[PDB]
RNA sequence: CGACUCUUAGCGGUGGAUCACUCGGCUCGUGCGUCGAUGAAGAACGCAGCUAGCUGCGAGAAUUAAUGUGAAUUGCAGGUUGAUCAUCGACACUUCGAACGCACUUGCGGCCCCGGGUUCCUCCCGGGGCUACGCCUGUCUGAGCGUCGCU
RNA sequence: AGCCUUGAAGCCUAGGGCGCGGGCCCGGGUGGAGCCGCCGCAGGUGCAGAUCUUGGUGGUAGUAGCAAAUAUUCAAACGAGAACUUUGAAGGCCGAAGUGGAGAAGGGUUCCAUGUGAACAGCAGUUGAACAUGGGUCAGUCGGUCCUGAGAGAUGGGCGAGCGCCGUUCCGAAGGGACGGGCGAUGGCCUCCGUUGCCCUCAGCCGAUCGAAAGGGAGUCGGGUUCAGAUCCCCGAAUCCG
RNA sequence: GGCUAAAUACCGGCACGAGACCGAUAGUCAACAAGUACCGUAAGGGAAAGUUGAAAAGAACUUUGAAGAGAGAGUUCAAG
RNA sequence: CGCGACCUCAGAUCAGACGUGGCGACCCGCUGAAUUUAAGCAUAUUAGUCAGCGGAGGAAAAGAAACUAACCAGGAUUCCCUCAGUAACGGCGAGUGAACAGGGAAGAGCCCAGCGCCGAAUCCCCGCCCCGCGGCGGGGCGCGGGAAAUGUGGCGUACGGA
C-alpha cells in the first residue's frame, strides 16, 4: 500500500495526470528498460528513449531481434518511431508503425554529457541503496 | 424618530406592521452621528464622540477622527491598534461606544440576548438542530 | 445530492386548458428547453425525490459489553477446529489450531 | 445605418472576421472534436441581437 | 391592430451596448445601464439574482492580476531576488 | 498601405518620410470593415510611384 | 433556423367568441 | 545569427538601438514578402524576427531599469514603479520596527518580570 | 398459385434503448486563507506562416528574460555555446472600467520640456510628464465693523 | 483454490425445459471485457396509465395544400441535363401619389467578380441576398464634431440608517480672465518686442456639463474614371477659416 | 473610556485527499469550442451534444454515372 | 489709517500620505415582509426570517463584571454535553422558549482620562555624516521649522496608588 496523503490513488486523477502530462512528464513516462549487457554495465535500470537509439522490439507484430535505430519520438501519442518498423499505406507509401516504448529495449545508447551525468546519478543512488541495504 | 419609507400608508400586510409614525430607530442619534463622520471620511477612524448642543430640530456631536496612517499615531504603541486594519470603519459595525450602547451587550440578567458574540449570534447558536454523528 | 440541483431553473405551470400536463415548465426561449418540465421526479433533469441528506443517521453506536461480548466470541470460535474451516481457511496441514509462535 | 459611430462598426469589424469557417488542416490534429464552426451567423437567420 | 402590425413600427433603438458591462443594457433616455448601473460607482447585483451572480464573478472571466497575485502568494511574495545564475 | 487604426494623416505622412525617404503630396484615410486603416498616400510628382514600387518590392 | 416558440393561445373559446356557446 | 539574450547586455546601447532598427527594417520587408507571397522559410523567419526585437527591446528595458533603481536606492523617495509592488494589505502594514516598538511601562514589565523557565516534581 | 390484409421467423433500413467504459460531477475532510489609485473584479479590441471557436497573451501581444529540465513542437512547411516543457523571482502589461483633464461623440482643452519648424518668432505636427473628489500633517498666499498691542 | 479473449455483460431466438407464480437455467447467432452463486448489510430497488417528463416512430397520407394583385410565346447559346439561366424577336403589365431613380431609422458584408450545385430558396434551376475563395467605402467645403430647445445632470446646501435622494440658483469667499503702469529676471545684431514672476488697477452676469446625423451653423462645382467608391479618386476652376 | 491571542464558524478562492454516491434523460445548467449556441428592448431565461480501431492501417487502382451514389480490389481478428 | 500677534474661515496641478471599488461561504451593524400555521382570521406564528443597505478580517464579534448567586460561596470572553423542551411567554390557543450551576476544549491579562509629582522632561518634518537601504529604520551634528500649557511624555488605574 502507499502511506503518503499525498500520493494520488485514484484511477480518474491519475488518468488525467497522466493524459494531461507537460512534455518534461512525458518524456520521464516514456522510459525503456536497457538490455542485460547494458544493464550489467551501467547498473542502470532504464532510461527515457531519445531520437538516437537503437531498439530491439520485444512485443507485438513487428518483434524480434531486428536492432532499429528511432525514427523520432512523437511525445504527444505516447510513442517513437523505429526505422525498420514500418507498413504499407493503401497508395503505396511507407508509414512507420508506432511503438509504445514500455515494449522496446534499448541495445545501444547515445551518450552526450547529460547522458552520461544521469547514467553516474543513477548509478550512485543505486550503489547508496545497495550499501543502505548491505 | 424614524418614520417607515414608504408611500402614503400602504404598508401591505396583517395590522401590525401598519405603524408607520410612532416607530424609533435602533441605534442613537450619537452613533448616526458617528456613522455619518465615518462615511465622510474613509481615511479617518472614529474613536468616540460626545454631545455639545441640541435644538429642538437638532443635536450636534464632536467626533474624534484619528488618522491610522499620520507618524505620531503609528510610532506610538498606545494607539498603534487604531493602525491595524481590524478596526476599518468601527463606526459601521457597531465597535465605538454609542454604538455598542445601541447592541444591548453586556454581562449578567439583563443581556440574555446577547450572550455569544452578538445577539445574531445568540439567535445563530440557539437555533441549530446539533445532529451528532452516534447521536 | 446537492439543494441547488433541479431548484436552480425558474418554472411556472401553464395553468390550466393550453392542453398541457400541469407541470411547471421553463419560462420561454428560442431554445430547446422552454416549455419543458423543470420541477418534479418524474421529468427530465430537475430534482428527483427524497434529496439524500447530509444529516442521515449514518454513525450506529454498540453498547461496549456488546462489542466485548462479540470481541470474545470471535475469539473464542478462532480455537474449534470446524469454524475455522467453515470460515475457509486451508488449515490441514497446520500442527495446532491454537497456532502459538515465539517472540522472535 | 450608414452613420455609423466607430464603436460600433468596430464591433461588427470583430463579427465579420469571427462569421469565417474553419480551415482544413484544423480536423488532421490527434484529439480533434470540431467537425465544423457552429458559430455560423447568418445575417438572416441570427440578427447579432441589438 | 396591436400586433404584426405594431410590430412594424420598432426601429428606434433604447438600449445600446454599456461600456463597463458590455452587455445591450444601457438605456439612452435615462442614461443608465439596466445590467450593472454604469453611472452608479457600484456593481449592481442582487441576491434574488443567484444565477446572475455566477454569470458575472470573478471566476468567469480572465483573472490577469488575480492569478498572478496566486502565483506570488504561493512563493511568499518575493520581490527583487533572483535565482542563483549559472 | 495599411495602417494601424491609431494614426494621423501627419502620422503616415511623417512615416512615409523617414521610412522610404519619398515627399508626400497628401494622405487619404479610410478605415476597412475588416478594421485596419486603408491609407492612399499620393506622392509627389517628381518622384515615381511604380519606381518606388519596384524598389519596396511590390509589383 | 432556431429552435421556434409553442404554438401560441389564442382565446378562441371566451365569452367574447359567439361560434360556440353551452347552455347558460 | 541567433540573436540570445547574454550578449546583449554587455553591449552600449546605441548598438541595441541600431539592432533594433535593422531588425524591424527586416521585419518590414518580410511582411512586404509575407503580402507579395514569399518562401515559407520567410514565413517561419518573421517569427524569430519578432522573438529577437522582443529579446532586444527586454534587455534594453532591464539595462534601463536596474540603473534607474541603482540610481534611485540611496535616495528615501523613489518613483512608485520602483518601489516593491505587493500586495496594498501587506504595503498598508505597519513597519518591522514600529511592530518592535513597546511602551516604557511594557519594558519594564519584561524587565522586572520575565516569564520564568521552570519544571515541577510527581 | 393471383392483388390487398393479419400472424410468426430469417435478413435489411428509421431509431439510439440496454450493457461496458469515464481527462466529469456530487458529498465529506485537511492545510493555506492572498484583491485594488504601485490602478482590482469585469468588459472591449487586437496578437499564430497557414487560425473560426476554446485556451494563452498584450503592439515585446499561443509570449520576453532568469532558473531547472536535457533533443524536440508537430496537422503541414520552414530552420548541446541549449530545442521543448515546468517554475516564474526580472521586464513589460492596448482601450474602457473605483476610472482620474471635462464628456463619453473617441470629441474638445490648459501648463511645462524636447525634435521637425526654427535660428525663441508666434502658429502647425509628433513625443513625454501633469491636470478626479474628499480628507490628514506641514508650507505659501489671503479674508474678517472676531479679540487685542504700538503710533 | 468461482466463471472468463479456447469468449464477460448486453441483445435476438419457429429450440429444450423448470417453477402455481414472481422469474430462472441450457442450445444457436451477434458481441468484444468484464460477470455471477451462497451468508449478511444498505438503498435514489420493480410501471400501463398521472390531458405523466425526454427522445423516436405510425395511421391520417402521397392527403389537405403549393388558387389575392390580367400573360406569356418562338429561336439560339452555355450545359450531362432547360417551362423557369442568358441573348434576340413578339405580346403584355407597373402607366410618373409607379413595380422607376435616390435617402433617414434599422440591417452588417447582404455590395462586386470568379467557381460549386453537398444543404436552403415549400417544383426545378446551369440561377440567387446560398456556399467557398478573393476585393470594395479615399472629404477643410457632405454630415457628425460646436450651440441650445423640451429636458437631463454634477458642485454648494438640505435630507437620508444606508446605496444615495432632492435641488439647478436655491441657507455659496462660485473669476485664474484681460487693457494700462511700476519692479527684477531671462531670449534674440540685449535696438525693440514677445514670454513669464510680483504688486497696483479693471470687470457683472448665471450657473460645471450633457442634450437635434430633419433646429441654428463660415465655406465646392463642372467633366472624366471603377467589376464594386465618387460634391471624396484624376484634371480643370474656385472658395472658407486660422 | 479603550486594547487583547486561544479554543469557535466557513456551500467564496488556492493547493489537496477520500468515498457502501451518480455513470451521459443520472450526476453541477455545463464530462464535449457551457453560462456556449439561441430567445427577449431589458432585467433575465438557457439547451442539445461522449465512445471506428490496438495502430488511420480512414479503402490505392479498374469500371458505370455529371456527381451524389455504387460494383470489384485492398487494410484490419473483425467494415457483420 | 498703517504695522504685528491670536482666533475662525478660505484658495492651491503646494511637499508627503490615505479613502473610493470588487469578492462576500463565515462575521458585525441596520432595515425588514408575506407565503404558512392557528383546519377561518385580526394578537400570535412563519420571524429579527427572505429580499434590501453599509463595513472588514483570516477569522469576525465578545472579553477581563456597575457578574452569578444567597451556598462551607464561585470568578474574563468564546464553543460542546447537560440544565431543558425546563422556568417562563402565548385568542394560556396554535405554538414559542432561555439563563444559573456542574463536566470539559481553551485559558492571558491589561492600558488611559481624572487625582498628583517632575525647568515640555514630549511628538512630527527638513539640511549634513556613518551603517543599512525589495516591511526607509538606528546614532550624532543644526541660535532649522512647526505641534503642544485650551497639556505631550515618565510614575501611576480600583488588584489600591504616590
Ligand atoms: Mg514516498
Ligand atoms: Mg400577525
Ligand atoms: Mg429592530
Ligand atoms: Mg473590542
Ligand atoms: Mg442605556
Ligand atoms: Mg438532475
Ligand atoms: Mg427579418
Ligand atoms: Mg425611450
Ligand atoms: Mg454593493
Ligand atoms: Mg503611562
Ligand atoms: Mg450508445
Ligand atoms: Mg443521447
Ligand atoms: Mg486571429
Ligand atoms: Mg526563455
Ligand atoms: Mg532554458
Ligand atoms: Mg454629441
Ligand atoms: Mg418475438
Ligand atoms: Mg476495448
Ligand atoms: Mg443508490
Ligand atoms: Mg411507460
Ligand atoms: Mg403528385
Ligand atoms: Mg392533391
Ligand atoms: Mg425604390
Ligand atoms: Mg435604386
Ligand atoms: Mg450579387
Ligand atoms: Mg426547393
Ligand atoms: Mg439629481
Ligand atoms: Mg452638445
Ligand atoms: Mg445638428
Ligand atoms: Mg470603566
Ligand atoms: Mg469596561
Ligand atoms: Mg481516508
Ligand atoms: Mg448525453
Ligand atoms: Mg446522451
Ligand atoms: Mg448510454
Ligand atoms: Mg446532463
Ligand atoms: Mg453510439
Ligand atoms: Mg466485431
Ligand atoms: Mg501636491
Ligand atoms: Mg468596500
Ligand atoms: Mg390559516
Ligand atoms: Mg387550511
Ligand atoms: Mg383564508
Ligand atoms: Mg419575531
Ligand atoms: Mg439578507
Ligand atoms: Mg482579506
Ligand atoms: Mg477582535
Ligand atoms: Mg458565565
Ligand atoms: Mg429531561
Ligand atoms: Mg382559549
Ligand atoms: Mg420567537
Ligand atoms: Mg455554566
Ligand atoms: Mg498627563
Ligand atoms: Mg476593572
Ligand atoms: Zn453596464
Amino acid at each position: 500500500m502507499k502511506f503518503n496523503p499525498f500520493v494520488t490513488s485514484d484511477r480518474s486523477k491519475n488518468r488525467k495526470r497522466h493524459f494531461n502530462a507537460p512534455s518534461h512528464i512525458r518524456r520521464k513516462i516514456m522510459s525503456s528498460p536497457l538490455s542485460k549487457e547494458l544493464r550489467q554495465k551501467y547498473n542502470v535500470r532504464s532510461m527515457p528513449i531519445r531520437k538516437d537509439d537503437e531498439v530491439q522490439v520485444v512485443r507485438g507484430h513487428y518483434k524480434g531481434q531486428q536492432i532499429g535505430k528511432v525514427v523520432q519520438v512523437y511525445r504527444k501519442k505516447y510513442v517513437i518511431y523505429i526505422e525498420r518498423v514500418q507498413r504499407e499505406k493503401a497508395n503505396g507509401t511507407t508509414v512507420h508503425v508506432g511503438i509504445h516504448p514500455s515494449k522496446v529495449v534499448i541495445t545501444r545508447l547515445k551518450l552526450d554529457k547529460d547522458r552520461k551525468k544521469i547514467l553516474e546519478r543513477k548509478a550512485k543512488s543505486r550503489q547508496v541503496g545497495k550499501e543502505k541495504g548491505k | 424618530g424614524r418614520k417607515r419609507p414608504v408611500p402614503k400608508g400602504a404598508t401591505y400586510g396583517k395590522p401590525v406592521h401598519h405603524g408607520v409614525n410612532q416607530l424609533k430607530f435602533a441605534r442613537s442619534l450619537q452613533s448616526v452621528a458617528e456613522e455619518r463622520a465615518g462615511r465622510h471620511c474613509g481615511a479617518l477612524r472614529v474613536l468616540n464622540s460626545y454631545w455639545v448642543g441640541e435644538d429642538s430640530t437638532y443635536k450636534f456631536f464632536e467626533v474624534i477622527l484619528i488618522d491610522p496612517f499620520h507618524k505620531a499615531i503609528r510610532r506610538n504603541p498606545d494607539t498603534q491598534w487604531i493602525t491595524k486594519p481590524v478596526h476599518k470603519h468601527r463606526e459601521m459595525r457597531g465597535l465605538t461606544s454609542a454604538g455598542r450602547k445601541s447592541r444591548g451587550l453586556g454581562k449578567g440578567h439583563k443581556f440574555h440576548h446577547t450572550i455569544g458574540g452578538s445577539r445574531r449570534a445568540a439567535w445563530r447558536r440557539r437555533n441549530t438542530l446539533q445532529l451528532h454523528r452516534y447521536r | 445530492v446537492s439543494e441547488l440541483a433541479g431548484h436552480q431553473t425558474s418554472a411556472e405551470s401553464w395553468g390550466t386548458g393550453r392542453a398541457v400536463a400541469r407541470i411547471p415548465r421553463v419560462r420561454g426561449g428560442g431554445t430547446h428547453r422552454s416549455g419543458q418540465g423543470a420541477f418534479g421526479n418524474m421529468c427530465r433533469g430537475g430534482r428527483m425525490f427524497a434529496p439524500t441528506k447530509t444529516w442521515r443517521r449514518w454513525h450506529r453506536r454498540v453498547n461496549t459489553t456488546q462489542k466485548r461480548y462479540a470481541i470474545c466470541s470471535a475469539l473464542a470460535a478462532s480455537a474449534l477446529p470446524a469454524l475455522v474451516m467453515s470460515k475457509g481457511h486451508r488449515i490441514e496441514e497446520v500442527p495446532e489450531l491454537p497456532l502459538v509462535v515465539e517472540d522472535k | 445605418s450608414s452613420h455609423k459611430t466607430f464603436r460600433i462598426k468596430r464591433f461588427l469589424a470583430k463579427k465579420q472576421k469571427q462569421n469565417r469557417p474553419i480551415p482544413q488542416w484544423i480536423w488532421m490534429k490527434t484529439g480533434n472534436k470540431i467537425r465544423y464552426n457552429s458559430k455560423r451567423r447568418h445575417w438572416r437567420r441570427t440578427k447579432l441581437g441589438l | 391592430t396591436k400586433g404584426t402590425s405594431s410590430f412594424g413600427k420598432r426601429r428606434n433603438k433604447t438600449h445600446t451596448l454599456c461600456r463597463r458591462c458590455g452587455s445591450k443594457a444601457y438605456h439612452l433616455q435615462k442614461s443608465t445601464c439596466g445590467k450593472c448601473g454604469y453611472p452608479a460607482k457600484r456593481k449592481r447585483k442582487y441576491n434574488w439574482s443567484a444565477k446572475a451572480k455566477r454569470r458575472n464573478t470573478t471566476g468567469t472571466g480572465r483573472m490577469r492580476h488575480l492569478k498572478i497575485v496566486y502565483r506570488r502568494f504561493r512563493h511568499g511574495f518575493r520581490e527583487g531576488t533572483t535565482p542563483k545564475p549559472k | 498601405f495599411i495602417v494601424d487604426v491609431k494614426a494621423n494623416k501627419h502620422q503616415i505622412k511623417q512615416a512615409v518620410k523617414k521610412l522610404y525617404d519619398i515627399d508626400v503630396a497628401k494622405v487619404n484615410t479610410l478605415i476597412r470593415p475588416d478594421g485596419e486603416k486603408k491609407a492612399y498616400v499620393r506622392l509627389a510628382p517628381d518622384y515615381d510611384a511604380l519606381d518606388v514600387a519596384n524598389k519596396i518590392g511590390i509589383i | 433556423d432556431p429552435v421556434p416558440y409553442q404554438p401560441p393561445f389564442l382565446c378562441q373559446w371566451g365569452r367574447h367568441q359567439p361560434a360556440w356557446k353551452p347552455l347558460m | 545569427a541567433k540573436i540570445k539574450a547574454r550578449d546583449l547586455r554587455g553591449k552600449k546601447k546605441e548598438e541595441l538601438l541600431k539592432q533594433l532598427d535593422d531588425l524591424k527594417v527586416e521585419l518590414s520587408q518580410l511582411r512586404v514578402a509575407k503580402v507579395t507571397g514569399g518562401a515559407a522559410s520567410k514565413l517561419s523567419k518573421i517569427r524569430v524576427v519578432r522573438k529577437s526585437i522582443a529579446r532586444v527591446l527586454t534587455v534594453i528595458n532591464q539595462t534601463q531599469k536596474e540603473n534607474l533603481r541603482k540610481f534611485y536606492k540611496g535616495k528615501k523617495y523613489k518613483p512608485l514603479d520602483l518601489r516593491p509592488k505587493k500586495t496594498r494589505a501587506m504595503r498598508r502594514r505597519l513597519n518591522k520596527h514600529e511592530e518592535s516598538l513597546k511602551t516604557k511601562k511594557q519594558q519594564r514589565k519584561e524587565r522586572l518580570y520575565p516569564l520564568r523557565k521552570y519544571a515541577v516534581k510527581a
